[PDB]
C-alpha cells in the first residue's frame, strides 16, 4: 500500500558468426587438373618399360 | 622394339611441356 510504492518496481535468436578468426583471398588459382593426368600418364609409363623388358627377355 | 621406342617417348616427352607450365605457373603464384 505505502513505503516502497514512491518509486516503481524465449525460443532461438539463431545467430552465426560465432568465436572464430578472420578470412582472406587471392586469385591465382588451379594448374592442379594437369598433374592428376601427369601422374597417371607417367604410371602407364612406368608399365609400358616394364613390358618392355619382358618383350625383350622374351626374345 | 624401336617403335615401342618411340611410343615411350610420345608420353615421356609430353611430359617437358607440362614440366614447363608447372614451373611457370609456380612463379605466377610468388607476387602480389
Amino acid at each position: 500500500a505505502a513505503a516502497a510504492m514512491t518509486a516503481t518496481r524465449m525460443p532461438s535468436s539463431g545467430s552465426s558468426p560465432s568465436v572464430p578468426s578472420s578470412i582472406i583471398a587471392e586469385e591465382k588459382l588451379l594448374a592442379l587438373l594437369a598433374e592428376l593426368e601427369a601422374l597417371s600418364r607417367q604410371l602407364a609409363a612406368l608399365t609400358q618399360q616394364v613390358s618392355e623388358l619382358r618383350e625383350q627377355q622374351q626374345q | 622394339a624401336l617403335l615401342a621406342e618411340l611410343e615411350a617417348l610420345s608420353r615421356q616427352l609430353a611430359a617437358l611441356t607440362q614440366q614447363v607450365s608447372e614451373l611457370r605457373e609456380q612463379q605466377q603464384q610468388q607476387n602480389k
